[PDB]
This record gives structure tokens, C-alpha cells and sequence, in this order.
RNA sequence: AAUAUGAAAA
RNA sequence: AGCGCCGUGACGCAGUGGAAGCGCGCAGGGCUCAUAACCCUGAUGUCCUCGGAUCGAAACCGAGCGGCGCUACCA
RNA sequence: GGGUCGUUAGCUCAGUUGGUAGAGCAGUUGACUUUUAAUCAAUUGGUCGCAGGUUCGAAUCCUGCACGACCCACCA
RNA sequence: ACCCACUCGGCACCUUACGAGAAAUCAAAGUCUUUGGGUUCUGGGGGGAGUAUGGUCGCAAGGCUGAAACUUAAAGGAAUUGACGGAAGGGCACCACCAGGAGUGGAGCCUGCGGCUUAAUUUGACUCAACACGGGGAAACUCACCAGGUCCAGACACAAUAAGGAUUGACAGAUUGAGAGCUCUUUCUUGAUUUUGUGGGUGGUGGUGCAUGGCCGUUCUUAGUUGGUGGAGUGAUUUGUCUGCUUAAUUGCGAUAACGAACGAGACCUUAACCUACUAAAUAGUGGUGCUAGCAUUUGCUGGUUAUCCACUUCUUAGAGGGACUAUCGGUUUCAAGCCGAUGGAAGUUUGAGGCAAUAACAGGUCUGUGAUGCCCUUAGACGUUCUGGGCCGCACGCGCGCUACACUGACGGAGCCAGCGAGUCUAACCUUGGCCGAGAGGUCUUGGUAAUCUUGUGAAACUCCGUCGUGCUGGGGAUAGAGCAUUGUAAUUAUUGCUCUUCAACGAGGAAUUCCUAGUAAGCGCAAGUCAUCAGCUUGCGUUGAUUACGUCCCUGCCCUUUGUACACACC
């Protein structure tokens, strides 16, 4: 019935211990991003950190920087800003 | 529970009711003197000379000052 | 739709 | 007496010189009041033994062992 | 009649070449349950059917016997 | 051909029981212990067995006639109440499903159970209805287990010993883990209390939960249960307790050979929602005025200050009370109970959640809560009590509650930073403020509080805001090990717990399966209490944030009632 032998017990220890690419981004800007950058943000009709990082290669962080620094120069203009996401336009005059 | 059996050989003997010291009349010996002190007894408030003190290891001891009570004279 | 069996006494 | 064949997981049986598969069985886990069945998983093989050949054989060739089959007609 | 083979626990079967008996069933005990059955765990029982050679020493090697199991036993 | 009445003879049928029957039932199954109209056949418990055998018919299959040995205490008939059905009808339940949400099962760890191990790994419990359960988060205690050592708290009666002494305790040395004289050596001490024995008690977390009380769980969260007097039946029993409709409800409206009642539900009680009302409040507040601080400079704004006072009870505590009663309207149904929608309202699911919770029962769990105990065992090299150290945690594995995560709805850092239930010391030491010291844990000197007065606005976390990041087994996770620093504790070691640094494994949304859940509900997020000397991943509560999908069904698992069948009644296992 329910009560094994001690030999159908010893398979608990015949049991045995047997049981059931990464994207390269930027990170560091050269000559050649900072060319791209500045020619292609005048497109992108929605730029934030995330659209940087999928369409540019820039490692997140950088990407960051660089809306700060595209803000400064003026080419961007905010519809909103938060310390998680912010959401940046062309600077557009059309809109 | 299971069957009782003891590894140690035997302990239940105990120490002796009394020493049988008989008489007692370790007093002293005397020609039909005042027979006095054949030991001396105990200084101690405690006892006031109502003990013989003992003697171990030619040391005296007193049983009712008790315990650590210790005399080499 | 498939659904078998559940020791002895008390 | 002679000659031929077989032997591989517990069981039955496959399979070629690069190495072990099938079904059953076993084992876990679930479902069940429990077993069966069912559902999800897993393992387990001196390949009869010894030796030799080969880079390596279950396989090739010797030895051995066990178990089989055939021949046994003419007087 | 000869040749061969095998006989080990109450029973059954492995063993193993020369260092010593293993497994199941059976029996006893305990766990289990109200008590049993079944199941589980432990224990018992084995000179290995009798005389050798020595591997120091045989259960297995070998010669006897007592059981048995096979195979073969004029002739025209 | 009809129609009406009658008649003879059939096939039957409906209602009743004078009558018959064990009943189901029956106009014959009646005219039967008040036993007799005529007659044929058949049965004598169930099996053996319509078997064997002997006949006889048959082409045969077989038919007719037809035993016995042996075996057994029931077999069987009709109804009753249940239980049960892959039977039917009705109504239902997130311990059921549907639509889904969150998960578990996948990984690591905490914890319990089993297995294994061992001296012991104490033990009860094993489907719901055992496994974060015994309030069981065990370092000693707990503790019941294991290796060892003490002590007796063996009442009392009697007998023995017996103050030319019953008996007790002994320092020290040995022994022992041990300043346990337990025991040995030793000589002292004590003095009727004892010791020895016969009886007899006492204790036991020893056995029996299948011998019991009590308690709880479960059947069983559904609506069920019972008498009196009547009615049916020879009787178990039945009606009352029900056709329909409704309700969450055996809730009612009704029907009615039943009437009138009782427990249950309800009614009830507590808690949670409204109160500009009564009563108020230096143990809650608010406003005004004083005094004071800052900016304004100011006229206004924000603060500090109870002996500054005054006023008030809106917020806060309450006591008594009001309020809700589906209130009103419109539809809808015996046109009743009721339901649906709308209106108002703090609230219109019994307004929400609980407490209590019936008849009957289980051979459910406990004698390891009990000075509640029966019976058995044991009772002094005790299973009593206690001391030292282990064990309850031991690890090849399986299982169950969970706590972490597998990341950008984040991780991290720096800000904003708001609750509630609740608890806390005094003659014993709790909750602790403030100051100081230390990275930290923590240490230190005081402080208030027996508590709406102090901890405490428990200034909680999650949350929001600003920054580091980067899609990567990465700053995710921090298991795993080392070194060190403190606390509680006699004692941490098999690391109690906290902290510092270092180590950085599994874990890529989890297989078949399966849990819970209908709104302040799930879930996330912590807080208080519990046990507690320290320790939470545990539960009991509390609060913050706060969804999706239902608003139905009987398809799976089940429930209650009625009808039905039964060869079941230890009752579909």
C-alpha cells in the first residue's frame, strides 16, 4: 500500500541532481554622431530619450545630455518635462 | 517506552544512617577527676564550646559552625 | 462523448 | 560425431566500424477520497566473458560459456 | 547398462576461481489500525546431500556413494 | 345514419370499501376461525436442481416424467424513512463556473509535514474537515526525546530499629561536568521529626480522544427541525412541514385534513456610515484678544506663548436620542406577497461587516490546558521532580503555507512627506522624548508617561518631485561565504538578532495542474498587537493607494426541496 520498501525509499537519493543579441549603442559621441545629430533632429517631429536611443544608437544617458543641450541651443522645443520622461518637439514653427 | 537497562554497574548504595559510633562517650578519660576536654571546642558565637571539632587530615573541623569552618591548630 | 475498482469483522 | 545459428535496458526485440533505439516496464509530479486509467516529465545497457587486430567496435577474427537447429541415407 | 548434469535456509533460486554464504517466499518481533489483512522495518534459519588435493583452508575445483534430469544403448 | 329510454352478451373503465388482503391493491383477489356450491392441477424454507438417473418423444437441438447425497439461517414478498443515481423538476454558492484580476505550481530562502539519518532527531494531526497547525517564531527553561547525575516533596496505619541513640548534615582529598558529600576516606555535627518492612497513597506532557467530560471543527452557511390535539395507515410511518408565486431564508402570499404552537431564519446585539441638535470638555480642539517672532515693513500673512485671558463645540471624544421605513413616484404579478426603474436622501444589496446561531450526528481533534477524570502501567538504580549537555533545526529527496524577484509602471540617491487599530514601569523596571558620542547597530546623561495628558502628528512604507542609469543577468536579485563591529541573554557555537566591507549563484513571467476574489472589495504598501529577554518571512487587526470583469448559469465541484428507482442501511468509498 502507501508504505514504500526502504530500497523503493533509496531512489530519493537515486533521484541525482538532474531537474526540468545585444544592441551597441553610442554611449560616447565622436565627430561623426555629433554631425548626425544636429542634420536629423530637425526631423523627428517627436523626439525624447527613447526615440534618441532606437534611432541614433546613443546610450540613453548621452541621449539625455543631448536634449539638454539641443534645449540650450533652441533647436527643441518642450511640451512637458518630468524626472522620467520628457517630450520634446522640432522647435517647429508649423505647430 | 522501551525496556529499562542501565550501563552504569550499580549506584544506589547509599552512605550509612549513622557512623555507629556506639557510646559516644569519647569525652575523655579521667581517675575519677574532673574529667575535662579531650578536644577542644569551637570559639565561634554559633556553637559556643557545644562542639567537639573535628579532625580530617590533622586539621579540626566543626559540624554544626559547618562546612568551610577550618582550624589547623 | 469517455467514466473501472475500493479487503475482514465491528 | 560433424555443421550451422542465437546471446543487446527489468522483459520481448531491433541496430550499420564513430556507439546504443522501439514497445512494455520503472520512476517522479499532477488529477482522485485512494488505486487504476489519464496528463507533464525523467532516467536505466560490463551489447555473454577473455584476447588480438583497428585511430576506435555490439558488429571483425580468434578462445571460452550458455542456449538452440540440422545431418543420422544405401544395406 | 553406459556418457553427461545438478542437488544451498522450512521452501525456491542465485552464487564462486582458491578468503566463507546473497535474494525472495516462510517464521518471530515491532510499526501501522478498533483489531486484523495487506504493507513496511528488523531477526531467525542455511557443513552448501558424505571422504580427499592445498589455494594456510573447498560450498565452488575433484573421485567415490544416495538422490534425481537429460542423452545413447544388437541385428539383417 | 342519428337522438332518447330499455335490454341481452362482451372488451373494458371511473368512485368507494359493506367487504378482502401482509401490503401493493381487488367488483373480484368479496360472500373465509360466523372456516363446506362442484371439480382439475400445483406448492411445503433457500440451494443442490429441472441436475443425475431410468424411461419416453425427437434427425438433432432438446421436450415430458424427474430424484438423492450434501449444504445452509436465512432466502423472499409488500410497504416505511433515509442514503445514493452518468434520473427528472425547481432554486441556489467565486470554499462552483462563466468574464476576468491577482497568483501558486517554475528559482532562491523562511517555515511545517513525510522519508532518511541518529543516542535523540519528542509528539498529536493526514481529502475538503492535517502540513506559518497544537496559539508550536524551541539557544538553557519550555520538553514531553537522548547521554548522564541528583532529590523525594513514598500522606497516613501497623510492625521492626530505637536517646548506653533512630536519623541528618558535613570542610577537605578521591570520584564526578560540576565549591552535588551523590558515593568512598576522615572525625565531627543533628536528635524521634525519622529509617527498614508490610500495607496504602501521591505524581506522571505515561497508554487509551475506540472508555469519557468539557471545548472546537465538520456535516452545514445552506434553511432546516419538533410537540400537543386531530386526520390516514394493522405498522414502521405520514399529514401539519404544501400544489403555484416570492423571498437570502420552512421569507411570506396563499392552498388546505388539519388547527394551534415551539426552536431555527428573522426579530436581536456590537461595530461602520448622517447629527452646524440636547449635555459638555486645561487628558480634544477652534476663533478672538493679550505678549512675542519673521516678512510685509503694513493696514496684511505665517508662526511661538495656557495662568495671556474670553468665546464656541464646526472638526475630536462621548452619553441620551433622531434618522431608514425599500420612503415617494411610474411600470409589473393570484393582482397579493413581491420585484423593477426613477426621485430624494448620509445610506435604498437584510444599508455594510461581524457576534450569537436549531434537531441529529462524526465512533472528526484534545486525556501534551486543566487539581476534570474512568481503566491499565509506573512509583525510589520511578515514566515523579530537578541539574549538565545535546535534540526538537539534524539532509540523498517529495510535498504544503508563504517572503523575495526575474525591472524601466524600475533600481538608486536627494527632496515633498501624509494615517489608523493599538501598547507601555513603582518597589518593579516597560513605552521612551531631549542632549551628547559613534558610519552603523548601538552606547551614554537625563526627561514625560499607570497614559485622549509623554512616547506619538508613532512625521510608516508604498506614494509623488528632481537627478545617476540604459535594455546588458546591468546599479535588477542578494541568495552564498569570509573578516570585523554591538545588542538581548549565565551562556549564541550547530553563526539569536542588528550593522560595516567584501562575495554576487539561481531567477529571462514559470509544464500538466491549481488557490482566492464582485468594491474601499482584489492587489501593492507598510503599521500596531500576539507570542517576546533578543529574534517574523507567522497570524490577529489597522490604515494608505486603490483596479479589471461581472450583475449571470447549472457546464465542472457541490447544496436545499419535491417526484422517482433501488437487490444500498457498517448507507456508491
Amino acid at each position: 500500500l502507501s508504505k514504500a520498501a526502504k530500497a523503493a525509499a533509496a531512489l530519493a537519493g537515486g533521484k541525482k541532481s538532474k531537474k526540468k543579441d545585444r544592441a551597441q549603442h553610442a554611449v560616447i559621441l565622436d565627430q561623426e554622431k555629433y554631425d548626425r545629430i544636429l542634420k536629423e533632429v530637425p526631423t523627428y517631429r517627436y523626439v525624447s530619450v527613447s526615440v534618441l536611443v532606437d534611432r541614433l544608437k546613443i546610450g540613453g544617458s548621452l541621449a539625455r545630455i543631448a536634449l539638454r543641450h539641443l534645449e540650450k541651443e533652441g533647436i527643441i522645443k518642450p511640451i512637458s518635462k518630468h524626472s522620467k520622461q520628457a517630450i520634446y518637439t522640432r522647435a517647429t514653427a508649423s505647430e | 517506552r522501551k525496556k529499562k537497562v542501565y550501563t552504569t554497574p550499580k549506584k544506589i548504595k547509599h552512605k550509612h544512617k549513622a557512623v555507629k559510633l556506639a557510646v559516644l562517650s569519647y569525652y575523655k578519660v579521667d581517675a575519677e577527676g574532673k574529667v575535662t576536654k579531650l578536644r577542644r571546642e569551637c570559639s565561634n558565637p554559633t556553637c559556643g564550646a557545644g562542639v567537639f571539632l573535628a579532625n580530617h587530615k590533622d586539621r579540626l573541623y566543626c559540624g554544626k559552625c559547618h562546612s568551610v569552618y577550618k582550624v589547623n591548630a
